[PDB]
Parts: C-alpha cells; structure tokens; sequence
C-alpha cells in the first residue's frame, strides 16, 4: 500500500541529488532511508555509486561497492558496468580484472563490459595495457565487435606496433571476419 | 569517539602509501562503533580482512563492544561462534561486552549461563563483570533477588560506584517502595566514598538549579571526559533512569542537553524534509522515554510556527538483523516505549508493516494530535 | 504409461514417405517424421546429450531437388530441362531481381510432367489448395478481414501479378508442351504457392563452380520455424548432399520438435505474406510510436534481465528462471521498439519515467481501439469455427498476435513502472 508510496519519495530526490553529482547528499538520504526501518535496495545504491562515478571518485565507487556487498546483496549490471568505465578511463587497467571476475562470479556477462574496458582504455591513450585485455579476453572465447576490431588495428599500426595488430588480425580471421584493405594498409604502413 | 576525523585520517594515510596497520582499523571499528554506524564497521574489518592482516585479540573485543553498543545479539552470536573457529581465546572483556549487548536487549536466561561459562573457564570475574551480573537481575522484576551481588561488591571492595547505586534506586522506585529507599538514598550522599561521589545526589535531591547553583555540577559534567564514552554514556543513562522515574520530569531530562553540547549522545534526533525522527536504539526504556518526549515537545513547538511535517516521524527503538521479526516485542525498551506512546499520546503511532522495529505516524495522523 | 512428450500427440506418418527416399540415397538418423493436423514435423527419437561438434539427422542428395540460380546465366544445376523446350523462354522471359518465385514454380511445373522424377512421387505429400496456409489462395473476404489495408493490397497485387503471368504466358496459341502443365490458372497459382512457401536460398558448391541458388529441398520443408533453433543447413560438396545439424552444445530429448530458422531476423509481416505463418513471440516485429515520451533503456534491460549486446538480446536464466517467466521474445521486441534515451551514465529520476510510462500506456490503448474488435472476441471466435478454412484461420490468429504483443507491452510497461523502486 504505502510502502511504494514512500520509496517514491525516497528514491526521487536520492536520484535528483546523484544527478548534480552530490554524494554527501545521497549518503545522508541513505542514512535517513535506513533509519525508517527500510532496508537499502540496489536501486539506491545505484545512485550513490554514481555519485562517485560522475565525481571521478576511485575510492570512493569501490567503498560504496563493498558496502553494497556487505549486506549480501548482488549489484545489478549498471554499477559494474559504471565501475569498469571509471576504471577504465583512469588507466587503471589491473583494477578492472577483478571487477569483470566479481561480475564472471555473479552469474552475469562479461562481453558488454569487456568491450567498455577495452574501449575506455583505447580512449584514454592506454594501448599496451588495453591490447593486453583484449587478448586475455579473446582467449576466453569473447568475440569483439568489428568497431574495436578496426580500431585496436588502426592504433596499433598509428603507433607503430606491428606484433600486437598482427596478433589482433589473426584472432579476427579466427573468429569469423575476413580482413579488408583496410587491415591490409595500416599493416603495410608498419612493414614499410 | 571521533569518526569524521577518523576518515580524514584514513583518507590521508591511504593518499601517503602506507597499509593501514591491526591498530589502525582496531580503532576506525570503534571510532565507527560509537555513532550507530554498524555497518562501516563492518565494512572496514572487511577491508581489514581483505589487505593483507590477521585480526588479533583487541579487534575483537573492540567488535564485540561496538556491536553490543546498540544491542544487535544476532551479531554477537555470530562474531562469538566466528571467533572459536579463527582461533582466539575467549578474555574477560568479550563475555563482558556479549553480556552487555544481552543486557538492554531480549534473552535474559542466557545472561547466567554465559557466567557459568565464565566460571568453567576460570575467567577471573572483574569488577565490570560483577557489575554486569548484578545489572543481569535489573531490568527483570527481581527487585529482592538482585542483593547478593550487592553485599558481595561491598565485602570483596568498596562500595558499588554511582551507576549501581542510583539504578538500585530506580530499581525499588519502580516497585512499590518509595518511603523505605531514602534512607538508601541518604546512604550514599552520607558514606566515606569518593570527592566527586558525594556531591552527586544533591544533584537530584533539593532543587540545587539556578545561574549558580547548577554551575557546580558543571564541573562535574566536564571531568569525566577521562574514561572515553566507556563508562560517561553510561554514567548519564544511569542518571537519567534514576532521575525521570521517580522525581521530576523537567529537572530529569535537561541534563540530555548540555550532553548533545559535549558530543557524547549523537544521532537522538534526525531532521529534514523528508524524514524527521528519534533513535534510542542506544537508550534503556526510561531513557528512551526521555528522548520521546523530548522529540514529541520539539516537534510540537515547530507545529505552530508555519513548518511543512514530514512525510513518516519514525521512532528508532530496535536495529538490526532482528528487526524483521515478531519476537521484537520482547526488548525491554519495546514494552516501555509502547506503553509510553500508548498512554500519553493519542493512538496515532503504530509498529511498521514493512519493518517492525520501530513507532511511526503518516503525515496526517500526526497533524491530527498536534492540534 | 506413455510418455507425455510433445510429439506422442501426433501419429506415425505413412512408411512410403520415407520409402520413397530411402531407394534414394537418402538418410535419417536419430529423427522421426511425424503428421498432424497441422501438417508433417520433424521429431526426435533418441536423446542427443550435448555434443562438441555437430551431428547430422538428414542426408538430401543433390538428384532430389531442384535447382535455379540468383544470376544471370541460369543453370539448372539437376538438367531436367533439355535444350529447346519452350519452357525456358518463359524461365528466361522474367527479371533476374524481383520474381524469383515463378522461374521455380514453372520448373516444379515442369518436373511434375517428367517420367522417372522423384517429384512424381513426392507431390502426393505436398499440400493441397484446401490445407495450405498461404495467402495467394485467399479471397477478397478474408484478406478484409486481416484489418490491415497495406498487407492486403500487397497480396491482392501479388495474386493479380500472378494471374497476369499465367494469362501472358499460357495463351491460346501456345504449343501442347506448355499447355499441359499448367491447364487450370489455379494450377499456376497453387505451383507458385509452394515455391514461394519451400523455397531455401543457400550457396551451393559443384566441382569448381561456387555460386548461390534458390533450391526447393524435399525432406526438409517439414522443418517447422523457431525463432531459438536447434538445426541448420549444411551443404556437403564432396557428395552434393544437403544436411540438416543440430546445433554444437544444444541438448535434445526424445520427442522434441527440430526446428530451423525461415527468414532470420525479419518483421512478423514479412511470414504472414510469404509462409502465411504469424507467432506472438517473434522478436523482431515492430511497434511503431509516434509519441516524443522516452523511457530508460538500461534499467529496463536489468530490470528484466535482458542481457547482451542491441543485436543479440536473450534473457538469463541463471540471473532470475522463476522470478522471471514473463521474459519471452514479445519483451524483447518490447526493448527493442520502445523509444529509449541513454546519456552516459546518469541514474535515471523516478518522475520522468512514471510520466512516460502512462503517456506509453495511452498511446498502446488508442492505438489498440482502432481495431474494431477487441482479444476476447477473436479468442472465441478463433475455436468457434472447429474447421474453417486456412487463410481465415491465419488471419484471425495475426490479428490475435498482433493483440496479444500489444497487451504483452502494456503488462511489461506496467512491471517496469512497479518494479523500479525496489
């Protein structure tokens, strides 16, 4: 009856306050929430951990994780997926393995996130560590979308690595897409 | 007590490099122990579990205490049974933290078993575990049964300290003796105890309050600052249980004020716009009546000032793991509380279907008593 | 007691079906055909514990079939057709782009008019103008009772089309050669029919030559759809045989229904007009919204469980099984056509998705009354008729769909409304 009636209101301005990234806010919303008698949902904790996310907060995303944790809940997709971003964006690249194992743990998917990672750390001028990843994932069996597959090449062969886009051309063909010229050309850009 | 300070703290040394050391986090789960935040505590013993340290035998008598602070006995169960298994020996102040924690919540039968416990594995009772066998046969109706200990105290040492004394007194002023007890009560404003134990009882008896005459308790206020909010929590509850049963009421729960203007009872009242409320899930029942009415007078005078209510005016009595139970009834606050809030006030306030360990009151239906 | 399987309903089909093949190089392992009301299907008799690699149940030698290619050149790769028959002026006499189904049904034609052909035989099987389910055999009744004015006029320019063909190319002054084939502009109609429903496109390989074709397979054809298969096609170059696998890890039981995938990753209109068939579960159909209302597409996803990348959306089980039954594929054509917005990682306000989702609720309900019957009424009228014809029952069964994945949106609509704020 009521009960809905409340966390309507409790979960609008917990949600308009993570919007402006402000997690004082959302920390004390939580505290008031779990003061009334009601017990945190991932949906709330979604908020506070965005409020970190958007606030490039490390730290401060992995202490609202293992609070999320601790209480025996499991987080949903997005907050993982929000975590592996900010990982990724900050270079941290051996802190995003865990994160995708917790999630392998969890009974989830792990392609979606992989692809954010290796695209993140693309992005972020990470190349070694973001070749790394991607050929620890497509050992595992993870296909890759033929976007990344073009531009780990095209970055690869701007830089002047020749190993790992060669490497990346056979796990390609292996998985099922055939090279074009274009594949062709920034490899023969580096053997040139 | 200090827990902002403690994560500023944390957040540096983190910034610097260093691992956080066994003591480091001994004391972040009891700076996070004091302030109803039960759950970092246990997130930072995670941490601690998961950096690379073994939990020695202080961390877990800092847990015990830190949880037993707010009565949570599932957690303490569980924390005991965790500690035969990772390998530590059960020392003096963990039975005396797990008898406590017993203490202002339910299960008074396993009070006595726990001291046979102790007798079978030769703790060597001390002074506080005497204190909490004598405060075992307290909350329960055993006004005369609860003697031997007392004599026991006054023969092996000196005479109880001021937090036994006044709660004998509340105790026989909560049954039908009231003329016999002041005799009682002159004894330890007329014996050979400490400086400061002589001045406290005109504190109560006499009217003693003015812009100068109260000034003198004020010292008294201030120099037990020494024990740490070990015993100075405990030392105020004490006061205000033996001063708002049986005397009077505005002279009982004002000390309640210059005590939130020292920083030792956090969190006894919560306001915003969305929620307003009282937790005394850290207060025995008349103590916790105290806080209610407290809560009800405040909330009274900001009714006429043109003020938007809250949405839900909840009344935090019992946290934790049990609060989804239908065994919470049986906490001793529980039965005062409901009584409190029964008899005094309209019945506007009922238990939460969502969660049932707590008062709450809808918007409207508290509108409707405030007019 | 027998077992309660999903093929146990159905009897055994006549022995000379697969005796008629069987003199043939024609194989079947592990498989049973089965007839029913409905029509033949292909069941299984041995449970197949999840395999490696993948395992053949059907072995369709290149003699049974026929043969047109997609270019220019046409090669009837199966020569039944000898040189100087007029019927090759007709084959050739169409535009290689938008009619490929009448050079197969002139070919069927053709084949059903020549000794020593498996086709002689095997059209004993087929459907007759009575049992088959495809609309060009409809009349102008029931095609008005679809309630959709652009798949009728579809089908009625099909079914003119078709007329215009038989009546320019079988006229008075044609050779008997021709004229026997097709007597009756039915015949023509029903040929076209059956090319059209049984037609498989798939590149085939002989000798040296790689090149794609339009081939009606026989033993095949009774493969029902599934939008989740559990068999493919397979074409075998060292023997020119077609071949039917399970797919490599899918468990099969006894008595399951073999399934392939017809027209992978088409809209439930494309189906009705060429197979006649409509199921309320495909997860491609299109819900077209002209609201401006936005919903949130990420929380609906986890809300419902739907994992994995926009092209391939499939429900984990081991996420939520119990909790989650009402995940089918109608909530994922749902999460598919509903208009969604996603910027970055904002967490989405509770207020802006409770007012969407009503504005979303009453766009479904006008749009749903301008039908002018209700579910209801077409659910009894549906098993009112015990036997009505086949274009009737398709129609009416499209309509129901059509319904039923409307009513399925507002129902999801609603859990997701009620469900955001745990």
């Amino acid at each position: 009856g009521t009960e809905k009636v409340l966390r309507l209101v409790f979960m609008e301005e917990l949600m308009e306050r993570a919007r402006n990234a402000d997690s004082k806010g959302v920390s004390q919303v939580i505290y008031d929430m779990i003061a009334a008698g009601l017990s945190p949902g991932p949906r709330s904790f979604h908020g506070f951990v965005v409020s970190h996310v958007l606030n490039r907060d490390n730290d401060g995303a992995m202490h609202a994780l293992r609070r999320e944790l601790s209480e025996g809940l499991r987080p949903l997709h997005e907050t993982f997926l929000a975590l592996v971003r900010l990982f990724g964006a900050k270079g941290l690249a051996t802190r995003g393995l865990e994160i995708l194992a917790a999630m392998e743990k969890l009974k989830y998917d792990i392609r979606q996130a992989w692809l954010v990672l290796v695209e993140e750390l693309v992005r972020s001028n990470h190349l070694e560590d973001a070749n790394k990843v991607f050929l620890k994932g497509a050992e595992g069996g993870l296909r890759a979308t033929d976007e990344i597959y073009d531009l780990l090449i095209e970055q690869d062969c701007k830089v002047g690595d020749h190993s790992n886009a060669l490497t990346i051309a056979y796990e390609m063909e292996a998985a099922g897409r055939m090279a074009t010229t274009f594949h062709f050309n920034c490899l023969l850009s580096v053997q040139a | 007590g200090l827990h902002d300070d403690a994560k500023r703290i944390l957040l540096h040394m983190n910034g610097q490099g260093l691992v956080p050391s066994s003591k480091v986090y001994t004391g972040v789960i009891e700076a996070y122990g004091q302030a109803a935040l039960y759950e970092e505590a246990v997130v930072a013993f995670n941490t601690m579990n998961e950096v690379g340290s073994r939990p020695m035998v202080e961390t877990f008598n800092s847990l015990i205490h830190a949880f037993a602070k707010g009565g949570l006995y599932k957690e303490s169960e569980a924390i005991w049974f965790r500690m035969g298994e990772v390998g530590v020996p059960r020392n003096r102040d963990s039975f005396n933290g797990m008898i406590e924690g017993y203490r202002q919540g339910g299960q008074f039968e396993e009070a006595i078993k726990a001291y046979v416990e102790m007798e079978k594995a030769r703790c060597d009772p001390d002074e506080r575990t005497l204190e909490a066998v004598l405060s075992v046969y307290c909350f329960a109706g055993l006004v005369d049964e609860s003697e031997e200990q007392f004599q026991e105290i006054k023969s092996l040492g000196i005479q109880p300290s001021i937090i036994c004394c006044c709660m004998m007194l509340a105790i026989y002023a909560k049954s039908e003796r009231w003329n016999m007890a002041h005799e009682l009560l002159n004894d330890v404003m007329t014996n050979k105890t400490s400086d400061m134990h002589q001045v406290i009882g005109q504190m109560i008896h006499g009217d003693f309050d003015d812009e100068n005459n109260w000034q003198m308790v004020e010292y008294v206020f201030d120099k037990l600052n020494s024990e740490g909010c070990g015993l100075s929590m405990r030392f105020y509850n004490t006061l205000i249980e033996a001063l708002w049963w049986l005397g009077q009421k505005e002279r009982a729960a004002r000390v309640l004020n210059e005590a939130t203007k020292r920083g030792l009872f956090p969190e006894l009242f919560r306001r915003n716009k969305l929620v307003w409320s009282v937790d005394v899930h850290r207060m025995w029942p008349g103590g916790a009546c105290t806080a209610i009415s407290v809560w009800l007078n405040d909330m009274e005078e900001l009714f006429h000032k043109g003020e938007e209510l809250p949405q839900l005016a909840s009344v935090v009595v019992v946290r934790g793991q049990t609060e989804k139970s239908s065994i919470t009834r049986d906490f001793p606050v529980a039965k005062a509380a409901y009584s409190f809030l029964k008899d005094t006030v309209s019945s506007s306030f009922c238990f939460p279907g969502w969660n049932k360990g707590r008062i709450v009151c809808q918007k409207t239906q508290l509108k409707r008593i405030f007019s | 007691q027998p077992h309660d399987t999903p093929a146990s309903q159905l009897e055994l089909a006549d022995p000379d079906f697969y005796k008629i093949g069987y003199v043939r190089s024609f194989r079947a392992y592990g498989i049973e055909f089965r007839e029913g009301p409905d029509g033949y299907g292909v069941f299984a008799s041995r449970d197949v514990e999840p395999l490696r690699r993948a395992r053949v149940i059907m072995e369709i030698p290149l003699e049974l079939m026929l043969t047109i290619s997609k270019k220019l050149p046409w090669m009837f790769f199966p020569d039944i057709i000898p040189v100087g028959h007029p019927i090759f002026d007709i084959i050739n006499s169409t535009n290689p782009e938008t009619d490929s189904d009448l050079r197969l049904a002139c070919l069927l034609l053709y084949a059903f008019d020549c000794k020593d052909n498996f086709w002689q035989l095997y059209g004993d099987f087929l459907p007759s103008d009575d049992e088959c389910t495809s609309f060009l055999l409809a009349t102008e009744e029931d095609l008005l009772e679809l309630q959709d004015e652009k798949l009728a006029s579809t089908m009625r320019e099909q079914q003119q089309r078709a007329l215009e063909f038989w009546e320019k190319n079988w006229h008075s002054a044609v050779p008997l050669k021709i004229k026997r084939l097709a007597r009756d502009p039915e015949r023509f109609i029903w040929a076209m029919c059956i090319a059209q429903s049984r037609s498989i496109n798939l590149q085939m390989r002989i000798g040296a030559l790689v090149q794609d074709a339009n081939l009606l397979v026989p033993y095949a054809d009774m493969m029902n759809h599934s939008f989740q298969p559990n068999c493919f096609f397979h074409w075998r170059f060292k023997d020119r045989m077609l071949e039917v696998m399970i797919n490599a890890g899918q468990r099969i039981r006894k008595g399951d229904e073999m399934t392939v995938d017809y027209m992978a990753g088409q809209k439930n209109n494309f189906f009705m007009q060429r197979y006649g068939f409509s199921s309320p579960v495909n997860p491609w159909d299109v819900i077209h919204f002209t609201g401006d209302a936005k919903i949130h597409l990420d929380t609906f996803l986890s809300v419902f469980n739907i994992s994995g990348l926009p092209g391939e959306y499939y429900h984990n089980s081991r996420l939520s099984n119990d909790g989650d039954s009402f995940v089918d594929g109608a909530i994922i054509a749902a999460a598919r056509t509903l208009p969604t917005w996603s910027d970055g990682d904002l967490p989405p306000i509770p207020s802006l998705e409770r007012k969407a989702v009503k504005e979303l609720q009453e766009e479904c309900h006008q749009m749903l009354a301008e039908f002018p019957t209700t579910s209801d009424e077409d659910q009894k009228i549906l098993d009112s008729m015990p036997d009505c014809r086949r274009t009737l029952e398709a129609a009416i069964k499209y309509r129901l769909h059509r319904k039923l994945l409307i009513e399925k949106v507002i129902q999801a609509l609603d859990i997701y409304q009620d469900r955001i704020l745990f």
